[PDB]
């Protein structure tokens, strides 16, 4: 019953500072160590340090320290992970993740949070446009919003089987652009109603839009 | 600080294999290791910790063991929703560092892609560009060929199903209305080696 939300996705321009939030429930929060856990873009897990929020006691790896802050408000059952000016090269994936104690304990990341995209750059946020992709095969186009990431659900989460988000391409313009596609029997093409929820956080833009046939 | 090696790097098994993962630590570590797995878009979820310490929920196929400097992760029989990156880290001193990972593929037999294709909105029209997308869908291996024929494209392919072991790519084709309204058939061709000749699926504009 353990579960860690972590902050949406942001967009900041490097020399800005950033704070990221994860709320923790299901457990004692001020009894087991937190962490978190940094991924770039294409690349593997980075460990970049541990707090022990009943104390504050952190332990950070010696590539992150001085970088960044690791703290914790143990009133709200929240871990926070602080940039003072972000670099480029700050771009990633974020994790949070309970740092569990098993019988010198054995120390594991049992749980994780879904992860907050940060992306640092110089350029301005975009929402995305939607259009249909209308018909058995369906979707939507998702063009022209920056920055990553946008989600793409369909009917509120009630369609999922043969439901395809592809990831998002860069055109020359500089906008990413991705299609959310799902198979459906072509009988309830005149029956059934779809709908792809497309959410950008980066821009608080979320679109709802209704797919027909031509 | 303790460096971390694995191997295989990536490696590919048909269904119901056995699959053997090696991680080799810089020093003696004892028992002081764990490993995740990572689905493609998703977070990691511990599969064992303590080298060889089965974590609640994860299937009984998944077995780990080894100490000191070399520590193996195996996978009994494996499943299609198995085909995911696996990354082993170090719990003996701070920093607790991972290991680089290993993409796990799955083989299947040979499928072909169910090819359809969307005409730009006239929505999308309005607004100054024109998409044309061509979709291959459920289709193995991952290699396939497109081209946009009318008589500055792109392509995306998703990750491997975790249910049916295929992948599906789009290509979209963009044009400015202006041009989009200067032709009459447009058409994407597919080649693959599951299908016994190119297929084509077309559209003449207006319905």
């Amino acid at each position: 019953q353990v579960q860690l939300v972590q902050s949406g996705a942001e967009v900041k321009k490097p020399g800005e500072s950033l704070k990221i939030s994860c709320k923790v429930s299901g457990y004692n929060f001020a009894s087991e160590w937190i962490g978190w856990v940094r991924q770039m873009p294409g690349k593997g897990l980075e460990w970049m340090g541990i707090i022990y929020p009943g104390d504050s006691d952190t332990k950070y790896s010696p590539s992150f320290q001085g970088q960044v802050i690791i703290s914790a408000d143990k009133s709200i059952n929240t871990a926070y992970l602080q940039w003072s000016s972000l670099k480029a090269s700050d771009t990633a994936i974020y994790y949070c993740a309970r740092q569990n104690h098993y019988g010198a304990y054995y120390y594991a990341m049992d749980v994780w949070g879904q992860g907050t995209t940060v992306t640092v750059s110089s350029a301005s946020t975009k929402g995305p446009s939607v259009f249909p992709l209308a018909p058995a095969a369906l979707g939507c186009l998702v063009k022209d919003y920056f920055p990553e990431p946008v989600t793409v659900s369909w009917n509120s989460g009630a369609l999922t089987s043969g439901v395809h988000t592809f990831p998002a391409v860069l055109q020359s313009s500089g906008l990413y652009s991705l299609s959310s596609v799902v198979t459906v029997p072509s009988s309830s093409l005149g029956t059934q109603t779809y709908i792809c929820n497309v959410n950008h956080k980066p821009s608080n833009t979320k679109v709802d839009k209704k797919v027909e046939p031509k | 600080d303790i460096q971390l090696t694995q191997s295989p790097s990536s490696l590919s098994a048909s269904v119901g294999d056995r699959v053997t993962i090696t991680c080799r630590a810089s020093q003696s570590i004892g028992s002081y290791l764990n490993w995740y797995q990572q689905k493609p878009g998703k977070a990691p979820k511990l599969l064992i910790y303590a080298a060889s310490t089965l974590q609640s929920g994860v299937p009984s196929r998944f077995s780990g063991s080894g100490s000191g400097t070399d520590f193996t992760l195996t996978i009994s029989s494996l499943q299609p929703e198995d085909s995911a990156t696996y990354y082993c880290q170090q719990s003996y001193s701070t920093p607790f560092t991972f290991g680089p990972g290993t993409k796990v593929d799955i083989r299947r037999t040979v499928a072909a892609p169910s090819v359809f294709i969307f005409p730009p909105s006239d929505e999308q029209l309005k607004s100054g560009t024109a998409s044309v997308v061509c979709l291959l869908n459920n289709f193995y291996p991952r290699e396939a060929k497109v081209q946009w024929k009318v008589d500055n494209s792109q392509e995306s392919v998703t990750e491997q199903d975790s249910k049916d072991s295929t992948y599906s790519l789009s290509s979209t084709l963009t044009l400015s209305k202006a041009d989009y309204e200067k032709h009459k058939v447009y058409a994407c061709e597919v080649t693959h080696q599951g299908l016994s000749s190119p297929v084509t699926k077309s559209f003449n504009r207006g319905e």
